DNA sequence: CACGTGACCTTGACCTCGCAGC
DNA sequence: CTGCGAGGTCAAGGTCACGTGG
């Protein structure tokens, strides 16, 4: 498809035009300015198919995209009509349907809008003057709304939150290899998700009628809970794309998972990184801790259908693998309910900005019970402590990994040589030895320098002093209930 | 002794607590 | 192997040694001596705390190393399980188990504490692993690779003066865990005071509306038996089974395992008991499922909570557990007694309980993680001392 | 140590040389192996010449290194004895005695002749002598002290061909000592043959005024006997004592003791003879002396030459030493028959069997003396070769 | 005494009024005109003592020192004297021996007079002005021919052949260390000899009337074949000096072993290196060998006394240490007659420019057997490869010798520890050993470079040459005489 | 046969130094 | 006698079996 | 039933000492 040609140069154009303009303050405002734009368009043109089968009204017709993006406006009259009547219309349409789904994305804040109506003019006719019935130029846009996300991600540090980088993503899809048709799940999908990257892939093999039509309609089941990503990401997902996906603005943790009757073939995610959540929450979880990383976890666990083979790629932090307490009892279940056939550690400031925090991929099978792991740890060039905003990770790191994964593999299901998984970089741990560090599953490379890079140790007495002052809440709790219980 | 256990081991843990920040107080330095 | 600070040097572990004697007891056979071995060390402190004098005619042929104040022994069959020890002044110039390295520093160099510390680090059993086999499957390594192994050595010799400091440090950290570990023990013991209250004794009275009961009176039993293993499969076929506690979770058993033509039965909310060691276990079931012999399903007649009669179990399981090999039988079951108060109250007291469990079980799990923790800080210590950075 | 010439590089024996293996036969029991041990080498050539092939359950304990073409075996017994060979093929990859060092050279640097030539030669015997024992009382030296002593190594190494032109020289050498020791043993036997020609044997004719005539007519003998030892002095007292043969010089006896009270006294020119074991041996007396047990002494009379009769006596030497042990008699000695020609034609016998023994004496000592610095001229082959002087 | 400045210098000036003078080719020269003239000078200065035992006729009073050498010639009448009547008349003394022996001594030929009548006047002049009733002044002249005799060591090769070196005649002197009155023997002895050494030490302890006599007459046997060593030894004897010692010209191999009569308490020599004599000579010895050194080794074994605490120092060359045949037997004897306490190993060159040869002190003692001997080798500056005439040897080498030498000494008798006698430069051999190696006695430092510094094959094969065809003459011999006597 | 030993003596003899004289020859070189 | 070969002794290394814990 | 380690066996040298042929 491609084409980019003018069409993508001129989105770049429009980048720029926001660039100049006072409300657009950086490469986040640009993004879910033309998210918004692009996303109403997306609507129109939608129902317009709808128009064709209703022949066998979300919103209209002053509201459609059609008569007020088309109609030539005097600048201050637009901007005007934009925030004096639009997107109060969208703000209140009240149909039991989505039409709340809009609101709720239109919902909060600041709907980013360009200060001068000259600009915001511009804009808007220049995402008008795309061809949404040429899936070349739909293509074009998608690339160039995936790079303004990949920009955003290494400018922004708060997101950070919502982004991961895309050679991860391509790399846990790679490994986890979805088929059509077994459902695909994130259940924290931020932004985009790895789900557009498994739709692409699931795509490739495509074959016939019938696929596609699995593919755009039952195979992408994942969910997010924060407005922007939640949008930036629907925005993606039919960018790429697919025509109706299912996705919902829902907390996954707020679901009690031991009814659980929901189930996917395959799982994969990166859950947050790891604070509290509490409460009435916890109740969910057979497991109680206000760690939500933890609680993803347990989710993930259940959320897997009961086959063979059912397969999970995740991202975890060196938290969830070095700690001990409900982690282990959940890491202990996981590997007793599940067979865990890869971890590959991530070197720190992968995910800077967002956070230096190492990481590890986490590919999980379901089989059966885990014998043993095979560990990647992954090199840094040689120049660089870390990765950077400068320096980024990129997919060559993980030509590497990929190649010994694909041995180790093998030798998984005994196709192949050991030898061929193995090299300083990467080696191989049986469970046994896992369970006797009380669960701890963090790399440790048999060929290696000794320095394993803890943090200092103050900052472990901070956080053992935090959670100490917890304890102590935790039993004044208690004094209190069996005091008050009395009878 | 339910109620005075949890008393005693409520000064055991605020001992403890008071252990590892004279703990923090040694380890900084830093 | 990594940055060095102005005054460290990297020296091979040997370099920095005395050579070590060692000689033959019988050659003196009237003459007792202390034996040391590796039984005679305890893992967690690194001390020796259990010589054995023996006479010199009497010797083990294992008896022939020499040890001396300030001697580091180190043992080399799996030397991961940290039996590594500083000699006392009071075992100076005696023989140890060959099995050991004797590590003798010279204090031109090396202070001996600092290099107890060091060994007593992953460090030098990490290089241990490095080299040697990674995998392989022999526990034990040579005298000499401990002797060859690196390790950073800084001068002055002082600092080995600083690892002094580092004592301080543990000391503290050790005696934290010290009431770590009391305090886990004593907390458990909460849930079972908390239902001493609840549950009286048997042949007190009760408070009004309460009543002694036989189990079997409200509870019917479902003893349980193991099929033929042709029916066993992964497959998914028939219902999951469960042979005794080894399948039971913390709550709720994992099914691993199917049977195609179940012959005993336990629908949900049934109460599992397990019938044979170890016995009096309890967990609740939460899928239909099959039996086998191992474990008893238990019913609960209306009247019964579920819960009460699972809390009560729990309460009963230490002694409910005998120990001629034990074995339950369903009169066995059916003739223990029980309070059974009014089914509303059942549930009150279900629901109080529960809240205690709840926050007994966060606080386990909590004081569990600072151990860990704990232990990671003590790794942490020891990376961060053999670096500058105190 | 040394100068050396350009290519030369010193360097330790066991620099140049390959690591070497040592088996256990006994874990082959039912299959035959050849056995090397320091008997079954000649020294005088340097060769393994008597193996000895045994069933490997027989196998001795100190059978256990193994040898291979070219490998040269020292003997560290020992090892100025000069066991050292060179392995031929048939003897390849075998096993040998432990008293042995193998030295294996790797072909990159030493070719295994030049190496044997080396080893056999006083050069690295005498570095073994400088380190070890200088006079330290043991026999013997630890195989890596024979990998410890230096020696030149001659790269260009095809100049280690020079091997070639020592080899060449050496034969030639050594088959000149053995037609030299040809020359010696056959040399002996002319004074004999002369004699032979002089003396008929017993019960010929003889020439006239020549008779047979019994040694006790024309001899008168004293037969001696040894006195307490109080007599014996140092300090020259009474007259010298010789016992027996051990006394003897080839013509004189050396005195080296004194007998205060003599008993029986042998004159200047009575001729001694043993009368024990060795008997048969003559030698003149040169002063006045008193005779041991182990003596007779032989007084010629008037019609006798001492000489004529001490020739005799040569002549008669070798069954007149007959081998219950042996001890000769005064009537032994008198009846033995003696040729009597006048005492002119003895005299004049006398001179020219004189003649003829200085000639032989004369003889003997100049090939001796040839013979001893062809040996110094062998180690001149040697100390001239391992410098580039050819 | 030591007047040496007033009379020395001028002896100096008649080395140097010789060294204008054409006959007087060399420092040889100069040495035996002195020689001459100094002597007929003592003769008959003894004659006038003799004229005072008279009161209670060698030469006629014309030919007297006196008459002839107190006029004042007119130069020609002098030298026409000198060779005319004087010269032939010394050799015109018949008489009682000793006149045969003045005759023996000119008899020889060629007397050293100057060319030039005016030097011989000088010469003469300087001689006559000596005062012989002073031995300050003969003392003097004594030094002076001393240390002509050295500077003549040097310059001339051959001699050489009857010289050695004053710091080895020192040594073995005070190694062997004579008393009073045990009798000195050199079989052979070069000019001086050993002789005046071991006279000015056993002088050197006298301190009484009987000793100083004993020590002028009774003590100094010794004998020289050779002419001009004969007469310059004699005169350096009477120069230092014994006022009429008793040597002989005669040949030592002269004499009979057998018959010995003789013998001394002590020998210290030095035997030719020394070539064939061969025949007649050889039937005087019981071993019977061409070669000069050993024949003389044989009669020095039998000229020892038979008391215990005989004596010899001796110096040998490498022949007589590695030799073997006749050598060995010789040996074998000298190892069990006598007890050969040590052995010094002296460096190649010590001789020079005579030979380069390395040679040995043997010190050799007669208690008893052989059993164990001091080896000690002697260094070189390690500057020099080689002693040169250049750089000699010198007594300072020798210190070092004597300080090991004493500690050996010590041992021997057990008066002291054996780490004193020991230095790398010495060692003790046991002597199985010297028996097992076929009685070589050649030096074989342990603590040394193996190197042996043996000499190149060719030599060893040609000497091995000319002795086998030797054994071929000795063959021709033989069958020559079992011929000729066949009846 | 005393005679005829010298004669083959002698033989040896000559022969010996044919041999030492053909070392000699070869021996320099040197 | 003194030279070597068989024996005994030591050091260092691997095997594995009795024993107490999960 | 599995992991731990102390007793045992084993291999590589190294020193000792007794039989024995010249
Ligand atoms: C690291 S991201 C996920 C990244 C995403 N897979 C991607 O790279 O495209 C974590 C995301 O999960 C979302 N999230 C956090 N808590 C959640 C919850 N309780 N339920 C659903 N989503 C949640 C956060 O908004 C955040 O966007
Ligand atoms: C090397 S010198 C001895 C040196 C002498 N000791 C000295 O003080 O110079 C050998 C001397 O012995 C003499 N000589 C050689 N053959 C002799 C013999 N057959 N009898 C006596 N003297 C001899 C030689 O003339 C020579 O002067």
């Amino acid at each position: 498809p491609q084409t980019r040609e003018s069409l993508a140069n001129e989105i770049w154009r429009a980048c720029d035009i926001m660039r100049r303009d006072n409300n657009c303050t950086g490469i986040m405002e640009y993004v879910e300015h033309l998210a918004w734009l692009l996303f109403l368009r997306f609507l129109d043109a939608q129902e317009e198919e709808w128009e064709a089968q209703a022949q066998i009204p979300i919103i209209d017709s002053e509201y459609r995209w059609r008569h007020w993006a088309t109609k030539d406006w005097p600048a201050d009259e637009l901007l005007a009509f934009v925030h004096g009547r639009l997107i109060p219309y969208l703000r209140s349409l009240g149909g039991d349907p989505l039409r709340e789904t809009i609101r709720s994305l239109f919902s909060e804040r600041n709907v980013i809008v360009c200060a001068s109506g000259y600009n915001l003019k511009d804009v808007i006719q220049i995402v008008n003057e795309i061809n949404f019935h040429s899936q070349d130029d739909i293509f074009t846009v998608s690339q160039v709304y995936e790079e303004l996300l990949r920009r955003l991600g290494n400018e922004n540090r708060l997101a950070g939150e919502f982004y991961t980088p895309r050679p991860v993503v391509r790399f846990v899809v790679e490994l986890v290899d979805p088929q059509i048709g077994e459902a695909v799940y994130d259940p924290a999908c931020g932004t985009c998700g790895f789900l557009v990257e498994a739709y692409l892939w699931m795509k490739q093999k495509e074959r016939t009628i019938e696929d596609h039509r699995i593919l755009q309609e039952r195979t992408f089941f994942g969910q997010e809970k924060k407005p922007v990503p939640a949008f930036l990401g629907l925005v993606n997902m039919m960018l790429h794309g697919v025509t109706v996906p299912r996705v919902m603005r829902r907390n996954t943790l707020e679901e009690n998972i031991r009814n659980v009757s929901e189930r996917f073939d395959v799982v994969v995610t990166n859950p947050p990184f790891g604070g509290t959540e509490g409460r009435h929450i916890q109740q969910n979880f057979p497991i109680q801790s206000n760690a939500t990383e933890l609680l993803f976890l347990q989710h993930i666990m259940k959320k897997l259908k009961p086959r063979d083979g059912a397969r999970c790629g995740m991202v975890v932090p060196e938290g969830t693998l070095f700690r001990g307490g409900a982690f282990a009892e959940v890491k202990r279940d996981l590997l007793e309910q599940f067979n865990l056939h890869t971890v590959v550690s991530l070197p720190p400031g992968t995910f800077a900005p967002y956070s230096d925090v190492k990481t590890a991929l986490i590919f999980f099978e379901r089989p059966g019970p885990t014998k043993e792991i095979w560990y990647y740890e992954l090199p840094l060039p040689e120049g660089l402590k870390k990765f950077s905003k400068g320096n980024p990770i990129q997919d060559e790191h993980f030509e590497e990994a990929r190649k010994l994964w694909r041995g180790w593999d093998a030798y998984r299901k005994g196709l192949g040589p050991v030898e061929a998984c193995l090299s300083e970089r990467s080696w191989i741990v049986p469970v046994e030895e896992v369970k006797k560090r009380g669960y701890d599953l963090t790399a440790r490379n048999p060929n290696r320098s000794g320095g394993e890079e803890l943090p200092s140790p103050v900052e472990i007495v901070a956080g053992l002093l935090e959670k100490e002052r917890e304890i102590l809440s935790i039993m004044e709790e208690l004094s209190e209930l069996l005091e008050n219980e009395k009878g | 002794s339910p109620v005075e256990i949890v008393a005693g081991l409520l000064e055991k843990e605020r001992e403890i607590l008071s252990i590892m920040e004279e703990l923090s107080e040694l380890l900084e330095n830093e | 192997p990594y940055k060095l600070p102005p005054g460290w040097r990297w020296v091979r572990l040997g370099e920095v040694c005395l050579p070590t004697e060692r000689r033959d007891p019988t050659k003196n056979p009237s003459t007792y001596f202390v034996y040391v071995d590796i039984s005679a060390i305890d893992s967690t402190v690194g001390k020796i705390v259990s010589p054995k004098e023996i006479l010199g005619q009497h010797a083990p042929s294992r008896a022939r190393k020499v040890i001396r104040s300030g001697d580091v022994i180190f043992a080399t069959t799996r030397p991961y399980l940290k039996n590594i020890a500083l000699v006392p002044p009071d075992l100076d110039g005696q023989i140890c188990s060959t099995g050991f390295c004797v590590i003798r520093a010279n204090r031109e160099f090396a202070e001996p504490e600092f290099l107890f510390h060091l060994c007593r680090s992953d460090f030098i059993t990490n290089q241990l692993t490095a080299s040697k086999m990674r995998g392989t499957s022999y526990p034990a390594v040579t005298d000499n690779d401990v002797y060859n192994t690196l390790i950073p050595l800084p001068p002055l010799e002082e600092q080995r003066r600083i690892v002094a400091k580092v004592e301080a440090l543990m000391e503290r950290v050790r005696e934290v865990r010290r009431l770590r570990a009391e305090a886990q023990k004593d907390t458990e013991l909460l849930m079972q005071t908390a239902l001493a209250e609840v549950f009286p004794h048997p042949g007190a009275d009760l408070p009004p509306g309460w009543r002694w009961v036989r189990l079997g009176e409200v509870c019917d039993i479902i003893m349980g038996q193991s099929p033929p293993s042709s029916t066993y499969n992964f497959e998914g076929n028939g219902l999951p089974f469960f042979q005794g506690k080894a399948d039971f979770g913390d709550l709720h058993p994992t099914p691993r395992i199917w049977c195609s033509a179940p012959q005993k039965v336990a629908r949900p909310g049934d109460v599992l008991i397990s019938v044979r060691a170890p016995v009096g276990s309890t967990n609740v079931a939460n899928l239909a499922c099959c039996i086998g012999r191992g474990l008893a399903a238990l019913r609960p007649r209306d009247s019964l909570e579920r819960f009460w009669l699972l809390y009560y179990l729990h309460y009963l399981e230490p002694e409910l557990s005998k120990m001629t090999f034990n074995a339950i039988t369903k009169k066995d079951l059916q003739n223990v007694f029980i309070p059974l108060p009014p089914l509303e109250e059942q549930r009150r007291i279900v629901a109080y309980l529960d809240q205690i469990q709840q926050q007994v079980a966060a606080l386990k799990r909590a004081q569990a993680e600072t151990e860990a923790e704990l232990k990671r800080l003590e790794q942490a210590i020891l990376d961060k001392a053999f670096r500058g950075d105190l």
